[PDB]
DNA sequence: TCGATGTATATATCTGACACGTGCCTGGAGACTAGGGAGTAATCCCCTTGGCGGTTAAAACGCGGGGGACAGCGCGTACGTGCGTTTAAGCGGTGCTAGAGCTGTCTACGACCAATTGAGCGGCCTCGGCACCGGGATTCTGA
DNA sequence: TCAGAATCCCGGTGCCGAGGCCGCTCAATTGGTCGTAGACAGCTCTAGCACCGCTTAAACGCACGTACGCGCTGTCCCCCGCGTTTTAACCGCCAAGGGGATTACTCCCTAGTCTCCAGGCACGTGTCAGATATATACATCGA
C-alpha cells in the first residue's frame, strides 16, 4: 500500500531511480520508474519485497 | 549455517573441468553463486507460482518443467 | 627424491573424465538446503514441500544451464587470446546472451 | 424493453470488454471464458497502456513534439528498465536506436 | 467497403486520461495496435497453457492473475494486478 | 456389426492416429480437426522417432550396451544439423556434454 | 490408479521397427514421451496459428505440409513430407 | 552487376556509424553480406510457405511478421 | 596552408548524427532486387507481387537486426580491448548469438 | 527421387558428409547425415535443391 | 630419447532394476445430419513493368599519414597441486503426518437463443505541426 | 589558444497527413435457461520430513612455478578522410493491365450420437550392467 513512499527511500540510499511526479487528470501510475539497468550486473529486487 | 555458501568452490571447479576450463581466477567462487542465484530467482518464482495456482503445498516435478519451458530453456525427460 | 609433473595436464584428465561421466556434479543436501531457502523468500517465509524427483530435475536444470554458460565464457575469453578465465569473460557472455537467461 | 448499457461502463472503463470478449471467446484459446476474464485483461491493457503513452508523452514533451513518433516510444521503451524485459525480443519500425556510447572511445 | 477492427479510437480515449493535450501519430497508433494484439494472444496462449495445465475449461480471473504474475516482470505486476482486482470489484458491484 | 480393426492398423502403422484426434479434440486447437490430420501427425512422428532411435541405436552399438542410456540420446542429437536446430533449446536429463575441445588448448 | 498416459508401447513398437535387437532405458523412454509430446504441441500450435491465419475454422492436412515445412529445417521437412504424403495416400486408397 | 553486391560498403558503414564503430577493416564488406543473405534466406524461406498456405501469388507483410515471429523476433507497427 | 582533422573523431560526429536520424540507412532499389533474387530462388525462378510496404517493413527489420548485431560484434572486440574491428569480432559474437540468429 | 545419388556426389566434391548406409529390415532412412557444422561459417544448400 | 609411473583400458563375477504375461476396461470403431469450406467469378485497385529526365546524393581512387596491432621480451605475479588433517554428507533405516489424489453432490454459471444501438469504416477538411529553407548562434584543431 | 570550419537553434512558409466529424449499420446486450464444471467434503495412501550412525571425498595450504599481462618500440599498414570524378539510384509520373480480395452463391462432405469391444495399462520375474578384483599399454616428465 503506502510502502512505495518506503520503496523510494530504500532505493534513494545514491542511484538513478525515476521516482513518479503527480499531476491530476493524468493516469500517473505509481509504478516506481528505473534507470536502463543493465541486468549482468546490475542490482535486483532485495529491499522492494514485503515481509 | 548462511547457506549461501552452501554450493562450495570445488563443485565449481568440477563444473569447469566439464565446461573444459583449464585455469581459472578465484574471484569466480561468488560470481557462479550470484548467477545461480538470479537464475534460481527467476524460475522458482514462476514455479511457486504454478504450485500455488494448483493450490498445492508441495512443487511438483512437471511444474519446475513449466516454468522452465516458459522461460525458453526446455528440458525433456520428467 | 620424488619428482613432480606439470600442472594443468592432469587436469585435462579430468575434463576427460567429465565429458565421459554424465552424472551430477553438485552434492545434494547443500543444494538442497539453498534451494529451500529461497521459498522463505517467495512464499512469504512459510516454506513449502517439495518432490525429490522435482529436485533432481532442477539439479539437472541448473547444471545444464551453468555448464553451458561456462563454457560459452570459456571460449568467448578464448577470443581474447588467454588460455585462463576471468569472470569479466562471463560478464560478457551474459551480457551477449540476450534475453534469454533471465526472460 | 429495457435499456441496455455497455459493459465497460458498467466497468467504467475504456477498453473495450463485449469486444474482447467476443475475440477470446471466437479466437479459440480455451472453450469456457468466464465473465471475470476479459475485465481483468481490460483492466492490464489499459494500465499497460496509460504506462506507455505516459512515457511517450514524457519523452515527447522534451522535443516539444505535440504528434508522438516511434523515435519517443523506442526511447521510452528502451530507456525503461522494466517494459524493455517486456519488450526484449521485439522491434520498432523506424524507432532508431539511443543514444548509447561506449565510454572509453572519447580522447582525453 | 470492407470493415475491418482496430483500437485506434481506444488509444486516443487512454491518450486523453494522460495527456489531454498532445497529439499522436498513425505510426505509433500501428505501433500501438501491433503491441495490445501481441500482448492479448500472448498472455492469452498463456492463460490457455495454465488452464491445460490444472485440467479445467473454464478460465475465470485467477487464471489471468497468475499469468500476468508469472510473465510480466517486477512492479508492473504488483500494479497490474491492483489494476484487475479494483476494475473487478468495480464491475461486480453491478 | 463389423470386424475388429483400427483406424491405425487401416493406416497400417505404429502410432495411434484415434488417440492423436482424441488429443486434438481436448487440447483446443481448433473446434473441427480434419480427417487426414492426425493420421499425418502420426506418420511423422513415426518418421522422427525413427530418426532419433536410429542413430540412438548406432550409438548404443558404439558403447556395445543392451539398453539406451540418454547419453547417447545427447550425442546423437547433438551430432547432425536438423536435430539440433530443432532441439536449441531442448537439455537432456543425464546426457552430459559432447567431447568438444578446443584447438589452441592442446600443448604442442 | 485411474489411469496414466504415455506413449511407451508405441516407442517400444518403433524401436523394434527399427532395431529388433537392442533395448531402451526407462529414462530414455520418458525423455522420449516428453520429446514426441513437445514436438505434437508445438507443430499444433503451428497449425493453429496457421488456420486462424486464413480463417478456416478446420485443420486438414493441408496445414500440417506447411506446418512441418515451417518447423523443421530443409532436407528432414523434405523426407517427412514425403514420408506423410505417402502414408495419407497409403490410407486414402484404404 | 552480381545482385549480392547492390549493397554498398559506404552504406555498410553507414549501419557501422549507427553501432558506432571507430575503424573496421575492409573483409566485412562480404561478410555482413553472407550474414544478410543467409538471414533474409531464413526468413523468405519461411515467408513464401506462409504465402503458399495464403495460396497466393503475393506477399503480404503480415507474412514478414510471422515469419519474423517464427525466427523470434517479432516487429511491430504492421 | 590548408589543414584537415584528425581520423575517427568527425566519424564519430556522424555516429551521434546516425543515432539521432531514426530513417533508413539503405536504398530501397538495391534491397528490393537483392531480395527478388532470393524469392526468384526459392519460387522455382517465378516472381510474385511484392507488396510494396512489405518491402520497406523487412528493409527496417533487417536493418535493425544487422544494427544490434553489429554493435554486438563491437562489444566483444573492445572486450577484447582492440578500437577497431575484424570479421572474427563478428563470427564470434554470430557464434555467442545461439539459434536466435539462426532459428 | 533418385536425385540423392546425386546430391551425394554433389557433396563429395573434401568434406565430411555421412552417407546413410543399407541394411534391410532396418527404416535406414535416406535422410543425408551430416558433420555436426558449426553455423557461423558454415556451409549452406546451395546444390541440393530440386531446379 | 629411453625409462619410471600413475593412469584407463581389458576381464571375471555377482548381484539387482527392467521386459513381457494378464485381466480389464475405457477409450476407440460404424451410421447420418448440416451447415461451414471449396469453387466460380468479375471487379475494382496496387503493382510491376518501362519509360522519361534530372539529379544529386552517393561510390571509386589516391594519398597520406597517423595511429593502432601484433610482437616479443622483462618480469612479478597467483593460481595449480598433492600431500595432510578434517568434515559433513550422502549414505543406511524409521515413524509420520500432512497433504496429494478420488468420488460425491449439488449449484452457480457460460452458450444460445431475439433486438436494438452505437461505434468504427468513409469522405473531408481545416490545418497546424512540421519538413523544409535561409541565417545566425555554437565548438574541434593546430601553432 | 583560438580563426575557422563544421554544427545547433530561429524565424518563416507551403503542405499534406490528420484528428475530429457526420453517417451508418453490424455486432453487444439484455433475459433466461439449462445442462454441467467445479467447489467443497471428506477419505485414504504416501512421499517429503524430520530423526539416528558412518565413512569418505572434500578443505585449506603452500611451495614452487610459470604464464601473463603492462609496456615499448616498432613498423607498417591500412584505413579515415577527403577531394575529385563518375554514376546510377531516386523521384514524380503515365499507364496499364492484370491478378486478387472479394461477396455472392452453391453445393458437399466432416463433427456429434450412439453402440459394441479390445489393445494399452497396473502387477510379477530372470536378467545384463554397474561394480569390484588384476593388468596393462600408455601418456608424461627426467636429461
Amino acid at each position: 500500500l503506502h510502502c512505495q513512499i518506503k520503496n523510494l527511500l530504500s532505493d534513494e540510499i545514491r542511484q538513478k531511480i525515476v521516482l513518479p511526479s503527480n499531476t491530476p487528470n493524468v493516469r500517473r501510475t505509481k509504478r516506481i520508474r528505473l534507470k536502463p539497468l543493465e541486468y549482468w550486473r546490475g542490482e535486483r529486487v532485495t529491499y522492494t519485497l514485503k515481509p | 549455517r548462511d547457506n549461501i555458501q552452501g554450493i562450495t568452490k570445488p563443485a565449481i571447479r568440477r563444473l569447469a573441468r566439464r565446461g573444459g576450463v583449464k585455469r581459472i581466477s578465484g574471484l569466480i567462487y561468488e560470481e557462479t553463486r550470484g548467477v545461480l542465484k538470479v537464475f534460481l530467482e527467476n524460475v522458482i518464482r514462476d514455479a511457486v507460482t504454478y504450485t500455488e495456482h494448483a493450490k498445492r503445498k508441495t512443487v511438483t516435478a512437471m511444474d519446475v518443467v513449466y516454468a522452465l519451458k516458459r522461460q525458453g530453456r526446455t528440458l525433456y525427460g520428467f | 627424491k620424488p619428482h613432480r609433473y606439470r600442472p594443468g595436464t592432469v587436469a585435462l584428465r579430468e575434463i576427460r573424465r567429465y565429458q565421459k561421466s554424465t552424472e551430477l556434479l553438485i552434492r545434494r543436501q547443500p543444494f538442497a538446503r539453498v534451494v529451500r531457502e529461497i521459498c522463505l523468500l517467495f512464499t512469504r517465509g512459510v516454506d513449502y514441500r517439495w518432490q525429490a524427483m522435482a529436485l533432481l530435475a532442477l539439479q539437472e536444470a541448473a547444471e545444464a544451464f551453468l555448464v553451458h554458460l561456462l563454457e560459452d565464457a570459456y571460449l568467448c575469453s578464448l577470443h581474447a587470446r588467454r588460455v585462463t578465465l576471468y569472470p569479466k569473460d562471463l560478464q560478457l557472455a551474459r551480457r551477449l546472451r540476450g534475453l534469454q537467461g533471465e526472460g | 424493453r429495457a435499456k441496455a448499457k455497455t459493459r465497460s461502463s458498467r466497468a467504467g472503463l475504456q477498453f473495450p470488454v463485449g469486444r474482447v470478449h467476443r475475440l477470446l471467446r471466437k479466437g479459440n484459446y480455451s472453450e469456457r471464458v468466464g465473465a471475470g476474464a476479459p475485465v481483468y485483461l481490460a483492466a492490464v491493457l489499459e494500465y499497460l497502456t496509460a504506462e506507455i503513452l505516459e512515457l511517450a508523452g514524457n519523452a515527447a514533451r522534451d522535443n516539444k513534439k505535440t504528434r508522438i513518433i516511434p523515435r519517443h516510444l523506442q526511447l521510452a521503451i528502451r530507456n525503461d528498465e522494466e517494459l524493455n524485459k517486456l519488450l526484449g525480443r521485439v522491434t520498432i519500425a523506424q524507432g532508431g536506436v539511443l543514444p548509447n556510447i561506449q565510454a572509453v572511445l572519447l580522447p582525453k | 467497403r470492407s470493415r475491418k477492427e482496430s483500437y485506434s479510437i481506444y488509444v486516443y480515449k487512454v491518450l486523453k486520461q494522460v495527456h489531454p493535450d498532445t497529439g499522436i501519430s498513425s505510426k505509433a497508433m500501428g505501433i500501438m495496435n501491433s503491441f495490445v494484439n501481441d500482448i492479448f494472444e500472448r498472455i492469452a496462449g498463456e492463460a490457455s497453457r495454465l488452464a491445460h495445465y490444472n485440467k479445467r475449461s473454464t478460465i475465470t480471473s485467477r487464471e489471468i492473475q497468475t499469468a500476468v504474475r508469472l510473465l510480466l516482470p517486477g512492479e508492473l505486476a504488483k500494479h497490474a494486478v491492483s489494476e484487475g482486482t479494483k476494475a473487478v470489484t468495480k464491475y461486480t458491484s453491478a
